[PDB]
């Protein structure tokens, strides 16, 4: 239902091993479709999804030229932050940027985002008003003033409310074969036991997309459900996703617990046990 | 790679007549089209800004259009005034937003109405350091370059006195040699004229 | 499509 | 520079099996800074054939990356993954378990 | 106040000299640009700066160097002067690379690079008094001014009546005429006119001044020639009532 388009910018200083490196990656929903790397011999935007390939030369030229200017701009922003935080120029630092538009289920705009970070800590961000910034440090407040004077957010609001939404809708209809596939998950059950009055059991999920999934070990609705060891979804590298949930049950409660499987592709909730 | 073409490159419009200036470009995902006017020595004065999303934009006597499909824009100027005469330039923004592709421009020549025509020639006091002024001529009249041989001639030009609501096209001709006492020197074309005699 | 807006810190 | 420890998860995409080629996956998530040294080891010997997925980062500003190579599991079940990060004082090694 | 200020407005260089063209704004514009206009070629991009410390080349960048240390200034240095670099240079600024806002330009700098500074010459301004026959025929006084033998074209013509300038009843040539049509060093020539009521000229207590400003060299510039250095100067001219 909700459809997103995000562009991920990564700029990292590497003193002694080369000029800073800018990584630009675009994502629609959870699927990557464009990639830019300054360290590629011919720096240019590479297709990473089937539907984006049909695009003509001018689509690539524009994005490539923008990424190339962004490469040079964020290199100075890295130098700028050194003066703001009073850091050593020989240090290796990373600037990251998340931006894009969230689309409503009716095809109308839901939310717009432009968050920024320095060395993992949030630096600045655009509020849901698409007109004001949220500066974290005292250093970002200096930047906020500059962007407030240069009407930067205004220029960003046109993209987020215009160019972002049009092309997001464009990307969805051309690649709906894959973007709206909603491949549902799988279930496999095992039990790895210590056998000292104890045992471990695991509820699994395989080949699902999107990565949104819920795994819960309610013990026949027992008040306690949090003894379990959950792991993050791990890519199979087959363009498919895998996740397993573990629980250590005292020996003598084989089928008392009730796994809880939930995925968007499967409309009805699935409660499947051994 | 990105070329902007302004055809026609020149225009001559009577006073008070509406005219259209055209501009051609290549459609991009997002861009702006901007119109400027260059008066000699004044630089570029911004007139109107249209964007790819928009189709028309109006300010006073100026209307701008944009058709993404045909890659063309028009500048409509209403109630043409003589001061509106300048070089008008159209410009598109490059794909990355780092520059403004500029056309070679189009010159506007708004012709003022010569109410009372009395073509005539007169002479002035130049021997001190022979210059004469052919003036009060028709709008259709033009000039020559005197065979480009040691004789000096300048092109036409209008001055307006709102004190008497009087507009006169004016021109000058002069030479250090006083052998010629205001020879008009106009394409050997002295035959079709009723102008006043050049001799003092 | 990427934002052409330059943000200078 | 905030330091976040890498999270390592070596699990085969396809089920393990006796004497048939398979996929070895070594998921590295939640690490920052970005520079990471990850290799896959066979009986403690580096497999000089390795392909890593392109770098990306998550909503928490953590980079995540995958390495994949071709390995034929045998019942000795000896396979592993060695990862070095600036936050790792000494290199950490994690052995592949067919299931447990 | 606002706008882009360009310094200088006119300048004369010889081959091999160095000079910086200054461009300043206080409109908080992060983007700045440099363009040149040559007849038949349109406006051509030289260099642009999307921000301070960032700088890239344009269509015709050879022979030009720029700097963006500050957000407010974008200078253009002509390391070595060349005859091909004779053009009008325009500086433009805008908030950034977005589509929301538009470019603002400056007045312009007309630069002429010369092979020899010897060719440079001050103007010879002269004013000729109106015709008697004109008075009877048109009831108006046609006053003519002629500037002769000035190189380069870096001049401006202004009619002052009494103590203030007049923009009414004045015609000045849009483009001068080369005294020698086929020669590059040809000293230029310009004609201007002021037409007034004949009563204004017939009254002998009114002053009209034809004044040309020439932009040339400075005291610092060398001049081993015997003639006077053609420095920036005003050559005025005077007319009083006559009957």
């Amino acid at each position: 239902g909700s459809h997103s388009m995000r562009y991920f910018y990564t700029a990292m200083s590497r003193p002694g091993r080369g000029e800073p490196r800018f990584i630009a990656v675009g994502y629609v929903d959870d699927t990557q479709f464009v990639r830019f790397d300054s360290d590629a011999a011919s720096p240019r935007t590479e297709p990473r999804a089937p539907w984006i390939e049909q695009e003509g030369p001018e689509y690539w030229d524009r994005n490539t030229q923008i990424f190339k200017t962004n490469t040079q701009t964020y290199r100075e922003n890295l130098r700028i932050a050194l003066r703001y935080y009073n850091q050593s120029e020989a240090g290796s630092h990373i600037i990251q940027r998340m931006y894009g538009c969230d689309l409503g289920p009716d095809g109308r705009l839901l939310r717009g985002h432009d968050q920024s970070a320095y060395d993992g800590k949030d630096y600045i961000a655009l509020n849901e008003d698409l007109s004001s910034w949220t500066a974290a440090d005292t250093a970002a407040q200096i930047t906020q003033r500059k962007w407030e004077a240069a009407r930067v957010a205004e220029q960003l609001r046109a993209y987020l409310e215009g160019l972002c939404v049009e092309w997001l809708r464009r990307y969805l209809e051309n690649g709906k074969e894959t973007l709206q596939r909603a491949d549902p998950p799988k279930t496999h059950v095992t039990h790895h036991p210590v056998s000292d009055h104890e045992a471990t059991l695991r509820c699994w999920a395989l080949g699902f997309y999107p990565a949104e999934i819920t795994l819960t070990w309610q013990r026949d609705g027992e008040d306690q459900t949090q003894d379990t060891e959950l792991v993050e979804t791990r890519p199979a590298g087959d363009r498919t996703f895998q996740k397993w949930a573990a629980v250590v049950v005292p020996s003598g409660e084989e089928q008392r617990y009730t796994c809880h499987v939930q995925h968007e592709g499967l409309p009805k909730p699935l409660t499947l046990r051994w | 790679k990105q070329e902007v073409t302004q055809i026609p490159a020149a225009l001559s419009v009577p006073e008070g007549e509406n005219l259209v200036l055209n501009c051609s470009f290549t459609d991009s995902a997002i861009y702006n089209l901007q119109w400027f006017r260059q008066d000699p020595g004044k630089g570029l004065t911004s007139l109107l800004l249209i964007q790819s999303s928009q189709r028309e934009q109006t300010s006073g006597r100026l209307n701008a259009s944009l058709d993404k499909s045909s890659g063309r824009s028009t500048l409509y100027i209403a109630a043409s005034q003589p001061g509106d005469s300048a070089t008008y330039l159209c410009a598109q923004l490059n794909q990355a937003g780092t520059a403004l592709i500029f056309g070679k421009g189009t010159t506007l020549s708004v012709s003022s109405n010569i109410q009372n025509p009395d073509p005539a020639v007169y002479q002035l006091r130049d021997s001190k350091s022979s210059v004469c002024l052919f003036t009060d001529f028709d709008s259709q009249t033009n000039v020559s370059q005197s065979k480009d041989s040691d004789v000096y001639i300048t092109d036409k030009c209008v001055l307006d006195m709102r004190s008497m609501d009087f507009k006169s096209n004016s021109a000058v001709a002069w030479s250090n040699k006083s052998d010629f006492a205001c020879a008009n020197a106009f394409n050997n074309s002295i035959i079709p004229e009723d102008t006043f005699f050049p001799s003092p | 499509q990427a934002s052409q807006e330059v943000k200078n810190w | 520079m905030i330091q976040r420890t890498p999270k390592i998860q070596v699990y085969s995409r396809h089920p393990a099996e006796n004497g048939k080629s398979n996929f070895l996956n070594c998921y590295v998530s939640g690490f920052h800074p970005s520079d990471i040294e990850v290799d896959l080891l066979k009986n403690g010997e580096r497999i000089e054939k390795v392909e890593h997925s392109d770098l990306s980062f998550s909503k928490d500003w953590s980079f995540y990356l995958l390495y994949y190579t071709e390995f034929t599991p045998t019942e000795k079940d000896e396979y592993a993954c060695r990862v070095n990060h600036v936050t790792l004082s000494q290199p950490k090694i994690v052995k592949w378990d067919r299931d447990m | 106040n606002a706008g882009v200020t360009q310094t200088p407005k006119f300048q004369v260089l010889k081959t091999g000299q160095s000079m910086t063209l200054q461009c300043a704004q206080d409109m908080n514009h992060e983007y700045m640009s440099w363009y040149r206009q040559d007849p038949g070629m349109g406006l051509r991009l030289i260099h642009y700066s999307v921000g301070a410390g960032i700088t890239d080349q344009g269509e015709v960048p050879n022979g030009y160097n720029v700097s963006r240390s500050t957000t407010e200034d974008f200078p253009l240095r002509l390391l070595s002067a060349a005859p091909s670099q004779t053009s009008v240079y325009f500086c433009a600024s805008s908030y950034g690379t977005g589509i929301n806002y538009g470019y603002t330009f400056g007045s312009g700098t007309r630069l002429t690079v010369v092979e020899d500074l010897n060719k440079v010459f001050p103007p010879e301004v002269a004013v000729f008094e109106p015709s008697e026959a004109e008075i009877s025929h048109t009831q108006k006084a046609t006053l003519v001014c002629l500037a002769t033998g000035f190189f380069p074209d870096h001049v401006e013509l202004s009619w002052w009546v009494n103590g203030k300038e007049v923009h009414s009843g004045v015609c000045t040539d849009p483009q001068p005429l080369k005294e020698q049509p086929a020669l590059n060093d040809s000293r230029y020539a310009l004609s201007s006119r002021l037409r007034v009521s004949a009563t204004f000229w017939q009254n002998p207590r009114n002053h009209f001044r034809c004044q040309v400003q020439f932009y040339g060299l400075s005291e610092n510039d060398e001049w081993t020639q015997d003639r006077a250095k053609p420095v920036t100067q005003i050559v005025s001219a005077e007319a009083w009532g006559r009957a």
